[PDB]
């Protein structure tokens, strides 16, 4: 368990590793927004 | 009421019904 | 088998070298462009 | 998004229902969580 | 119902336990056991299985729950006679194994009657395994 | 210079083979490869293949068959072991440890990089574009997870593909077995790119085929209505794409071509790539998926699945292989 | 009047329907439709001691329409039949739906290359497709249908699920050892031949491209309408004739064999399915199972195998079959000394 | 500008390939910064993942963790027979690499998003510019070299590695005497790959660790100055070409061969990754069994070396194809491996009967019945126990994770180097969008066929 003065983000310790694999994601998303132009 | 509305309803008015089977299968204990 | 292990050291190092030095001989000027 | 506001809703409400109620356990005789081992396999044909 | 009810004393009671505390023991089996006694044997000793047979043929009888719980604070051998707590986990040895640190008396209870409320619920499936 | 006329003979696109400096590493490779399989395949010694003085008869001259002959893998008592025919003390004991494996395996790895190298080598000769290697990458990176990284990663060339169709079913009873490969999904994907690939192959092919120009009689091939070098398309696109597109739907026939043809050649070639690799982690005790024991009834009851069947026959090949070889019960890699 | 319908069948839509069409889609949607309806809802207990749906628990892999109670044996199972006598449930506590998807899967497939058959006559086309799913109906037909027929019952079929697949794949080896079967090495020939044409044409096609367009992306180079090769041929050959010895140079003798190739392939499989329908099997090589006998020394990898099928087969046929109860003391099933 | 298909020659899925034109470098050092910044991103917040479901009654290994054993390694959060003393120092690094990846993000968003398109100055590099693009190589081959001699000289100086072969289970401990012998440190390159030597994947001391690493620093320190110093000679000119999607493969290709070795170090090796923190490799598991069943049958009366197997071999302890005393069965295979609670077991023909029969030191068998049941074997789905055994235990090995993902990596980057190395072949030659319909070079070359004429 992480130190319990910092024990308060919870799930936000969850999403921190998968927050990389929506950068690829958001790729993706920002080249239907232009169109793929 | 067209063949339009047979060909994209008979094979979705189910799917819908066993995708909302299958969600609810998600939550049975046995 | 120490001659035969010398000749398979030999054979391996001139194959190999004929491969090196083949391809420091300007290779990527060996296309048809140019 | 007009004629179909309920309509999707209520058939996807009508399997989660038909699953949660029960009813499919009695619409195929499946077996519910505990019918299993009060094994029999069906050894004849005409009568199941 | 009366899988719950299993020995408790070599005396001669049989307790019964809830399903949730038989299943919060099943967890708790194959978080620190299962490392080696997945399934109903030992990989250390092919001999030694978590069996009815076997425990209740155990000296001393260990097909109690309370010979179990006292196994768990004593590792001794099949008829007793070195108490090696050291080449097992042992509830007073925590330094060599740091599995049952954390698990308190009813933790050791529950483990301990999980083992003996499954042979009448599976039967050959895990003795020894099916085959 | 002497030796600029030998760089214009290697390089020389003028051969009846290209040669290359990828082609003289590969053509010594090949040759020591070909002449010891085929010397091992007919007249090899009986291999000690597990280590424990059980020699494997596996050559086609003792008494031993086409289909069940094999060059039998190195013995388990050498492990990776570099293993030459000198290292040996005698070429007996070579063939008795199974060196022959060893050697054609050695010189068969780099001759088949040496290949996708000279593939790469001629496309830069000619001036097409250079990735047809990356599609033969895939059969390479499928030959080496069996021959090289299974081995490596198990811990002996015992566990190598043994170099015979008897072996070969072996090595596939005994990899289900032991790692379940039928339930890994890069398996399930190398299944449905070899299925598909021959389905695309054959689609493609009667596409092609049934919207040809009429150029010929019909008392005469079809194929003469090509001619080799001609610039005219042979076939109607057109006509083809409209039938696949009354076949199915719309927006579902390739109207493009070139399009087509990446997707012919990268559907196979991924899921090859996929399955090469599925063979690669299983190389590391990673095995497909487990289902044993996953419904449950309301007591606790192992209700059967079919993935529970499949475990049940698994068993079945499980306490059958390298019977006398196993002295503990649990067999690890 | 009865031209009227011809014309309106053979319109243009999102969907062509055609005459093939009334025996196409009411069977596959059915078909497909009992396919999901099983593998969703009904139970494999009262068929095979086994739960095979996601009301049961299990998932997309463990989830199958399985074959029909072994009891069954060769009967069609229709609804109104004497084994369900219209009483639905019964009908797929029996595994009658196995029968239903069976059936209206095979009418399907006629239904399909009919439809196939019927596009190219209307388009003008050669009916090349056609033949090259008549493979397909050819493995189909061996696999759930002659194959079922020759044995016992509908129940060694093979199930409609992945797991049941798999279960059918190792059942054969153990109990057939069909890799040793040659029909079936064809098979596997051609399959991998014709993964390998795939790639290997598609590559070529794709690295020969002419400079047909100015952009990096070169799948831009090509138009629908244009009448010229998009790659060279003559490149491709010289290419493949100084790598692998030969090339093709006949570009439709190129296309005819990649429908050639997978296409045998799975017809030769097929015929050695329906060899194994009989149980004539190639199972063992009778001077080998001789030469191991008299020689306990004798070791090949076939003889590794006819252990690993024995192997197999005691140790999955006491819950494969459960119809047939059989007993294996643990003491008499062959382990390899563990 | 150039960020469409039209203006580029790149589609939208070949977009950063936009990026390869020389007047486009404020966006290349952007994607590079952004990149660097998401790197230090999944490090620091993998780390405090594998932190905040941390339980300390299981080692490290068993809890799935992958980064946990990189630190620990190093000396830091742990100390005698790899014990967390504290999960401060992992919150740390964890804390410490988020923050990074803020700074390296917002330099990655500024340099493609705001900052200037084009560089300039010092640090306008054209790939065709050789001499630059080598200084610049230089001056990260200088940086690199500082990193890895200052990594020695914290094992040499500040705290000190984990050494798993240390006196008795394995303290941190600073290397005083790293090995600095060029006939040493170099003869791991001419060591065979092959099992025996297992080529530098021996290496199994920290002197020996830490001396080639201080020899690799100055090596990399002189390379670098070399590079900032001397341009590209004469004869590398026509090697190959200098575009940038050379260089790019000839990386590529280098880092694959670096990935497959990194594999087969997580696999085989057990001092640079202590099976304290990684888990037993298969070797050193393959050798505990047979460890433990041997110390069952004594004290049972068995007496091992004159025990036959199914086949007449040795049933616990056999001899080696070399003629050394090793464990018998399926595992002489590995008999290869070298764990550091097996040694003492050592004698000079392997395992002597003297110190093994009124040997083993009480831990020696504890840490070996250890490495026995956790093996690394397992599923995607996370199961142990073979393969075609019973699902109840949750588990599969970090090597085996860290391995086949090695190997995942090696084996797409060879592929990636295949595909940029033809490719930048081809672009330079002129030929790598089609072939010329005005001229085909397979037009212009004579028959090969021998009776052509
Ligand atoms: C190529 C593409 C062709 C086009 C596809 C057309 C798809 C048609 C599908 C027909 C499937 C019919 C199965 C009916 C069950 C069956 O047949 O049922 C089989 C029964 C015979 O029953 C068996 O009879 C035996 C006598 C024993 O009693 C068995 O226990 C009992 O199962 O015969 C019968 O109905 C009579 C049938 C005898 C002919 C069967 C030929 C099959 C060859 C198998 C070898
Ligand atoms: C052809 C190669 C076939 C054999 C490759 C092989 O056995 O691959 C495995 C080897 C690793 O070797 C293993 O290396 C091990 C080293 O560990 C030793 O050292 C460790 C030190 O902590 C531990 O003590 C461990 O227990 C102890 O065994 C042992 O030597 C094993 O027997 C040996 O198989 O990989 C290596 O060489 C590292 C390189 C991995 C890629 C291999 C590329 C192929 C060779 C390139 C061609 C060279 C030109
Ligand atoms: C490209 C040419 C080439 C290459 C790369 C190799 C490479 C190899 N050969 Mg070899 N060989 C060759 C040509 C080649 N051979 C030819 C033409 C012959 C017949 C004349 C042989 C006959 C031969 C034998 C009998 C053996 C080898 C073996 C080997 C392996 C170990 C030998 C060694 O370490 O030498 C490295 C180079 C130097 C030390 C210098 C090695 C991978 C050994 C082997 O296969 O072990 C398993 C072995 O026993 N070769
Ligand atoms: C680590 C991942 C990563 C990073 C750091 C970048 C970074 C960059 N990309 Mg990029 N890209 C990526 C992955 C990445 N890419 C992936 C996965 C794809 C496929 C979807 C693309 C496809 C792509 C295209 C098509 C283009 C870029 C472009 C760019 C540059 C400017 C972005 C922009 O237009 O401004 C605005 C961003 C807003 C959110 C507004 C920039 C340096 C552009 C470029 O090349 O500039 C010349 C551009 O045309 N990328
Ligand atoms: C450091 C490593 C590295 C770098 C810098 C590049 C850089 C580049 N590559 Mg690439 N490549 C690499 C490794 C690398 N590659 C590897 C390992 C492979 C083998 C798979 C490839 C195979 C490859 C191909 C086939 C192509 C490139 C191309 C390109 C160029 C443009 C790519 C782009 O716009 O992004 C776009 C990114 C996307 C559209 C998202 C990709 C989504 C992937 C397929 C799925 C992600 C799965 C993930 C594992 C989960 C660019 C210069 C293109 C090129 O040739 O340009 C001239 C192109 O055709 N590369
Ligand atoms: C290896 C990484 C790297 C490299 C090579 C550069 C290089 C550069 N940066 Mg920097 N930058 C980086 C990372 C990097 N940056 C990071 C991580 C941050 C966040 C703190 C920044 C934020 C930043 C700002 C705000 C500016 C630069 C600027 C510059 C340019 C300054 C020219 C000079 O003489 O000094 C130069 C090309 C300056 C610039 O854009 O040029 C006009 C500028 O003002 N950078
Ligand atoms: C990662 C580190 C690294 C990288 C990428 C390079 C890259 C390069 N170096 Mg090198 N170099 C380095 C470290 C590095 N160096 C170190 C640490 C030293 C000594 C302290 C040197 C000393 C050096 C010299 C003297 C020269 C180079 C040269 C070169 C250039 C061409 C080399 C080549 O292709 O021949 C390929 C490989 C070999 C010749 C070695 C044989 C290996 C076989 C083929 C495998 C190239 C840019 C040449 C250059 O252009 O000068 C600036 C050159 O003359 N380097
Ligand atoms: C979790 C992952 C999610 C994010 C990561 C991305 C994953 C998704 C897949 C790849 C993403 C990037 C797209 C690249 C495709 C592309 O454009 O190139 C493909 C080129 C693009 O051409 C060009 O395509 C252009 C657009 S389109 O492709 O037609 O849509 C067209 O305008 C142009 O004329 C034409 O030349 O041609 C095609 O469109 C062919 C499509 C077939 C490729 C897929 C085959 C897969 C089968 C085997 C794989 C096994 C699966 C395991
Ligand atoms: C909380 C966890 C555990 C419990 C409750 C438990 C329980 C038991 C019991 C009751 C016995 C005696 C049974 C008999 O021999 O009749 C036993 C024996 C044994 N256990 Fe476990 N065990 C646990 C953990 C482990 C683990 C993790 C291992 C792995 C090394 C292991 C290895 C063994 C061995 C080798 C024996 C036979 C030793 C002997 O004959 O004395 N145990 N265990
Ligand atoms: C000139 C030249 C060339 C060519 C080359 C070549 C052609 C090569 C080769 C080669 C070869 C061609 C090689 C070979 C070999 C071999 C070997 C090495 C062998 C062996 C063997 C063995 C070892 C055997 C064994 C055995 C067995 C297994 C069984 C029975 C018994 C016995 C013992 C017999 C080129 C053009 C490229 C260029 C450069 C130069
Ligand atoms: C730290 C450490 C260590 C050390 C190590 C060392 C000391 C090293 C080194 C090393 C080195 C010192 C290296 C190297 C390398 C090399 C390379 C990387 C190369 C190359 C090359 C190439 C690849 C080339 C190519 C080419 C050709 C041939 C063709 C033409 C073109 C070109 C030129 C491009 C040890 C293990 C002891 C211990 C532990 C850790
Ligand atoms: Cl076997
Ligand atoms: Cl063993």
């Amino acid at each position: 368990e992480l130190p319990e003065a910092y024990r308060a983000f919870g799930p936000l310790i969850d999403v921190l590793p998968i927050l990389p694999i929506f950068f690829l994601l958001l790729a993706f998303v920002w080249q239907a927004s232009v169109g793929f132009r | 009421f067209t063949i339009r509305w047979l060909a994209i309803h008979a094979l979705a008015i189910p799917s819908v019904f066993f995708l909302g089977s299958i969600a609810a299968m998600q939550f049975i204990q046995r | 088998m120490v001659t035969l292990k010398i000749v398979v050291y030999l054979t391996v190092s001139f194959f190999v070298g004929l491969f090196i030095f083949g391809f420091l001989s300007g290779d990527p000027a060996r296309n048809p462009s140019g | 998004w007009i004629i179909h506001s309920i309509t999707i809703p209520a058939l996807f409400i009508a399997g989660w229902l038909f699953v949660s109620t029960g009813l499919a356990y009695d619409a195929f005789g499946t077996p519910r969580p505990n019918e299993y081992y009060p094994l029999p396999i069906v050894d004849d044909r005409y009568n199941p | 119902a009366n899988l719950r009810t299993i020995p408790l004393n070599e005396a001669g009671d049989t307790v019964t336990l809830s399903l949730e505390e038989f299943t919060r023991g099943q967890q708790k089996f194959n978080n620190a056991c299962a490392i080696c006694h997945l399934g109903g044997i030992t990989k250390t000793n092919p001999n030694v299985g978590l069996d009815t047979e076997s425990l209740a043929g155990a000296f001393p009888d260990r097909n109690n729950l309370e010979g179990l719980v006292d196994y768990l604070h004593n590792p001794t051998t099949y008829d007793g006679l070195t108490e090696i707590s050291e080449l097992h986990p042992s509830t007073k040895s925590s330094d060599i194994y740091p599995k049952m640190r954390n698990l308190t008396e009813d933790d050791l209870r529950a483990i301990s009657g999980h083992i003996l409320l499954m042979p009448k619920i599976r039967g050959d499936q895990w003795g020894a395994g099916k085959t | 210079s002497q030796w600029e006329r030998f760089c214009q003979w290697i390089t020389s696109t003028e051969n009846r083979l290209y040669i290359g400096w990828f082609g003289v590493l590969m053509l010594p490779l090949l040759g020591v490869s070909i002449t010891v399989f085929v010397t091992a395949f007919i007249a090899a010694p009986p291999v000690d293949i597990d280590g424990i003085r059980e020699p494997l008869s596996g050559s086609l001259l003792y008494g031993n068959n086409i289909i069940t002959a094999a060059v039998v893998p190195t013995s388990n008592a050498i492990g990776l072991h570099f293993y030459p025919i000198w290292e040996a003390a005698t070429l007996d004991e070579w063939l008795y440890n199974g060196g022959p494996y060893q050697m054609i395996a050695f010189h068969y790895i780099p001759a088949l990089l040496c290949y996708l190298g000279r593939e790469w080598e001629l496309s830069y000769r000619l001036g097409m574009r250079p990735w047809i290697c990356i599609a033969y990458s895939a059969p390479v990176a499928a030959t080496i997870s069996v021959f090289l990284i299974y081995p490596i990663g198990q811990g002996s060339f015992s566990d190598g593909l043994p170099m015979g169709i008897s072996g070969t079913f072996n090595f596939m009873f005994v990899f289900q077995a032991e790692h379940n490969i039928l339930m890994h999904p890069f398996h399930m994907l190398g299944v449905a790119g070899v299925l598909g690939g021959s389905l695309f192959c054959a689609m493609h092919g009667s596409l092609v085929t049934s919207s040809l120009v009429r150029e010929t009689s019909d008392s005469q091939s079809q194929n003469e209505g090509y001619k080799f070098g001609q610039e005219e398309e042979t076939y109607n696109i057109l006509a083809a794409h409209g039938y696949f597109g009354r076949l199915i739907f719309q927006y579902a026939s390739f109207n493009n071509s070139r399009q087509l043809h990446f997707f012919l050649a990268a559907w196979p070639v991924v899921c090859i790539w996929f399955v090469a690799l599925g063979i690669s982690t299983m190389a590391f005790n990673l095995n497909g998926f487990n289902f044993n024991h996953s419904v449950l009834d309301s007591q606790g009851r192992v209700l059967p699945s079919w993935a529970d069947v499949v475990n049940r026959a698994s068993l079945g090949f499980e306490v059958m292989h390298e019977r006398n070889a196993h002295n503990f019960p649990l067999d690890l890699a | 009047w009865i031209k009227q319908l011809d014309d309106w069948l053979k319109r243009d839509r999102f969907v062509f329907i055609g005459w093939s069409g009334l025996l196409l889609f009411p069977c596959s949607f059915l078909a497909i439709g009992a396919w999901f309806t099983g593998t969703t809802f009904v139970t494999s207990w009262y068929t095979h001691g086994l739960v095979s749906s996601y009301l049961e628990g299990c998932n997309f892999l463990t989830v199958a329409v399985s074959t029909p109670a072994e009891s069954m044996g060769h009967s069609l199972l229709l609804l109104w039949g004497p084994e369900a006598s219209g009483d639905f449930v019964r009908w797929c506590q029996i595994g009658g739906l196995w029968t239903f998807t069976a059936l209206h899967g095979v009418f399907g497939l006629i239904g399909f290359m009919l439809r196939q058959i019927e596009i190219a006559r209307l388009v003008g086309i050669r009916p090349y497709n056609a033949i090259a799913f008549s493979a397909p109906i050819a493995v189909y037909c061996a696999t759930f249908l002659i194959y079922p027929l020759g044995q016992s019952s509908w129940f060694f079929g093979p199930g409609f699920g992945v797991s049941a697949i798999f279960r059918f794949l190792l059942f054969f080896q153990g109990f057939h050892n069909y890799t040793l079967n040659p029909f079936h090495m064809m098979g596997v020939t051609g399959v991998l031949g014709g993964a390998l044409l795939c790639a290997i044409h598609g590559a070529t096609v794709q690295n020969t491209l002419f400079r047909d367009n100015q952009s990096k992306n070169t799948f831009k180079g090509f138009s629908t309408d244009q009448g010229e090769e998009t790659y060279s041929m003559v490149t491709a050959n010289r290419f493949w004739s100084q790598i692998f010895g030969i090339a093709f140079s006949n570009k439709r003798w190129l296309h005819f064999f990649m429908l050639f190739v997978p296409v045998t392939g799975l017809w030769m499989s097929a015929i050695g399915m329906a060899g194994l329908a009989f149980n004539l099997r190639a199972y063992d090589f009778v001077s080998q199972e001789i030469r191991a006998a008299e020689d306990p020394e004798f070791e090949t990898f076939y003889t590794k195998n006819i252990l690993l099928n024995e192997g197999l087969r005691a140790w999955l046929s006491e819950m494969d079959q459960p119809a047939k109860k059989f007993v294996f003391p643990d003491e008499v099933l062959p382990r390899g000394f563990s | 500008p150039g960020y469409d298909e039209a203006t580029s020659g790149y589609a939208w899925w070949a977009g950063n390939a936009r990026l390869i034109t020389p007047e486009l470098t404020g966006r290349f050092l952007g994607a590079h910064v952004a990149h660097a910044g998401l790197v230090a991103l999944w490090a620091g917040g993998m780390l405090l993942f594998e932190v905040s479901h941390f339980n300390l009654s299981k080692p490290m290994y068993e809890q799935g963790c992958i980064l946990m054993p990189h630190i620990a390694t190093l000396g830091i959060g742990v100390g005698q027979s790899g014990e967390i003393t504290s999960m401060f120092p992992f919150f740390a690094i964890g804390v410490a690499h988020l923050i990074g990846s803020a700074v390296l993000g917002i330099g990655g968003m500024y340099h493609a998003i705001k900052g200037p398109e084009k560089l300039y100055g010092f640090f306008q590099f054209d790939w065709t510019d050789r001499a630059k693009v080598a200084q610049i190589l230089g001056f990260h081959i200088a940086i690199l070299g500082i990193f890895a001699l200052l990594f020695a000289a914290k094992a040499m100086y500040w705290g000190g590695l984990y050494d798993p072969w240390a006196p008795g289970g394995g303290d941190v401990r600073l290397v005083t005497n790293p090995t600095l012998d060029p006939r040493i440190i170099f003869g791991y390159l001419i060591k065979r790959p092959t099992g025996g030597e297992g080529w530098i994947v021996s290496v199994n001391n920290l002197e020996d660790i830490i001396g080639g690493h201080i020899w690799i620093g100055c090596i990399l320190i002189a390379g670098g100055i070399w590079h900032i110093l001397v341009p590209p000679l004469r004869w590398t000119y026509n090697l190959f070409p200098w575009t940038g999607e050379t260089y790019l493969s000839q990386s590529l290709g280098n880092v694959a061969g670096q990935a497959f070795i990194a594999a087969a170090f997580i696999w085989f090796n057990n001092t640079a990754y202590p099976s304290v923190f990684y888990g037993p490799t298969v070797p050193e598991s393959s050798q505990a069994q047979s460890f433990v069943f041997l110390m069952r049958d004594q004290g049972m009366g068995a007496d091992v070396a004159s025990a036959q197997g199914p086949t007449g071999l040795g049933k616990y302890l056999q001899r080696s194809p070399t003629g050394e005393i090793i464990f018998g069965g399926e595992t002489m295979r590995f008999w290869d491996a070298r764990a550091p609670w097996l040694e003492p077991l050592r004698g000079k023909n392997g395992l002597d009967l003297d110190k093994l029969q009124h040997d083993v030191q009480p831990w020696q068998l504890r840490r070996a019945a250890e490495y026995m049941t956790h093996s690394p074997i397992g599923s995607l789905n996370s199961v142990a126990g073979l393969a075609t055994e019973s699902n109840a235990f949750n588990y599969v090995s970090p090597r085996t994770w860290l391995a086949s993902a090695h190997f995942i990596f090696g084996f797409f980057f060879l592929v990636g180097h295949l595909w940029h190395a033809g490719r930048a072949r081809a672009a330079a030659a002129g030929f790598e969008t089609g072939l010329d319909r005005e001229d085909e070079p397979v037009l212009s070359m004579a028959p090969i066929d021998p009776s052509l004429r």
